[PDB]
């Protein structure tokens, strides 16, 4: 684990109220309600969140993958050896403070909500 | 509402997934220059981004 | 323009070997072999760079629009209003020195190469 991540980590869990984990593990899991949320360092300074989809519907995935002024908008997309469609997002981490860590999981989960 | 739980293998995978590099040498080869495309897209394009 | 950004941009120009361009408000456009690219500061301190496809490519939920380790791979996405496809991609300006501005069009251009 990276000192930067291991910050920014320390950050969004200080933000969720929650014991300040754990042993090094790299990738990190959160439940937030319905969602199961991921966290790694990938890659290097960047912090990536993720979420599988559950059977949601995708009627407006390329819509939800158009840019908007929030690079914190997650993209959705398909592991090609899976069939599971992730909704992700990704920030550098050279940049952050806390408000912007805990706004990436925010955008997360509101976005997997609000799909389609 | 927010609880830590242990992460699934297939999560884990994912979450160091690499793809091979593309593209290597391949704006040397096309070749780039600047471009005069129709005022109409360049206006729209503002309008997008705004 | 953002002095940061008009100073990336003369970066990318030196990189591509091309005159310099003088303060151009909004949108700059390359054409990079078949490719007509754009690039702008949106949203301040990023540079976005994006093609316009037709037809080609799947804008859903796709390989294209998962993450792989590398942060500047495009993605594929849709205007709802005009229906226009645009493969895109953005990286923060902090973050652009002359090899990965170089790196972020190389991407984009590559996906774009690649995909029918």
């Amino acid at each position: 684990m990276n000192p930067l991540y291991r910050a920014a980590i320390h950050q969004l869990f200080l933000a969720l109220d929650l014991p300040t984990p754990n042993d090094e593990e790299s990738v990190l899991s959160l439940q937030v309600g319905p969602h199961l949320c991921h966290l790694a360092e990938h890659p290097t300074d960047h912090l990536l969140m993720f979420t599988r989809l559950e059977g949601q519907g995708d009627a407006t995935a390329n819509e939800q993958n158009l840019f908007s002024q929030d690079p914190c908008k997650p993209i959705l997309g398909r592991d090609p050896e899976s069939g599971e469609r992730l909704l992700w997002n990704r920030q550098p981490l050279q940049l952050l403070d806390r408000a912007q860590i805990h706004h990436q999981l925010e955008q997360l989960v509101a976005a997997a909500e609000e799909l389609r | 509402e927010a609880r830590q739980v242990a992460t699934p293998r297939e999560a884990q995978q994912l979450a160091q997934r690499q793809e091979a590099p593309k593209g290597e040498g391949l704006l040397s080869r096309l070749g780039a220059a600047l471009a005069r495309p129709f005022v109409a897209i360049i206006e729209w394009l503002g309008k997008l981004l705004g």
